[PDB]
């Protein structure tokens, strides 16, 4: 698994670190993948550039 | 927020909803964003298409 | 410019080109970039591979 | 459809909002997909980080 | 670093293996990072899913 | 081929231009693709935003 998370900017660097630690963990537990092969990428975006379910 | 997970083919439907259930939780938990406001997509390929540490992975075996 | 569309499998070749013409046009106008400089790729998958509003989608 | 658009920096916050609203529109019109299941992610880059048809900035 | 490559289905295993090798060398030489810190993924689809120079590509052969 | 490279921020623009050329080149050599059909997207991230092998 190579997970890429796109979220709005604004979270503290600490909250982002924990977010990545949590995704590695939640993946390993639900898919049984060795973290050695789990790769995570966190990328922030301005709210303006993100449209979910057609909402502007 | 949008989340994508590129992984080898083979994972069961059960494993995928567990994955999504978990991925959306931690993301909504760290973002304070509701679940209905999260998008998730799983992309799949052959193991040969997945190169870890330089070595191509063998096809996934469920 | 580069564009990507992750969709459920099932759309016809005709729909996909109506999609590419539609997408190249708007990106072209907004970007000032001619259509030939817009790369576009479509990625398909099972319905369960997509989750909208907490619910996985049914095959198309 | 989850459409990700990688464009060059320079458009206004208003033109980008119009562009998002337009890919959604043209998607729903060609694929028939409802805007409820359509997702868009706009991401700008410096021209130099982009190469089309092997061209070097 | 992480590299992804979207291209038509059809490339052989030998080609894919030479592709990652080449790609991991340039990333290493440019970033300083070793092979152990580089992840690479290939994404395949038929010709119709690829549009170049304003034209859908024929299936790869 | 559409190669997207996610690397740590810090390289100079000159070096990034060389890395782009290098990607075109090796893609043309290992796969045989004419550069005219090669596309490259270089994207930079803060070391903190990247995790390889669960690290």
């Amino acid at each position: 698994p190579f997970i890429e998370c796109h979220i709005a900017t604004g979270l503290s660097v600490a909250r982002k670190q924990q977010l990545i630690r949590d995704v590695i963990d939640v993946t390993n537990k639900s898919i049984g993948s060795d973290p050695k092969i789990i790769n995570v990428l966190l990328v922030e975006h301005a709210e303006a550039n993100m449209s979910i379910s057609g909402r502007i | 927020p949008m989340i994508s997970c590129d992984m080898r083919y083979g994972r069961t439907d059960e494993q995928k909803r567990a994955l999504s259930a978990g991925l959306l939780r931690v993301i909504s938990e760290a973002t304070g964003e509701p679940r209905e406001n999260i998008f998730f997509v799983i992309r799949e390929g052959s193991g040969i298409n997945f190169v870890e540490h330089g070595e191509h992975l063998p096809d996934y075996v469920p």
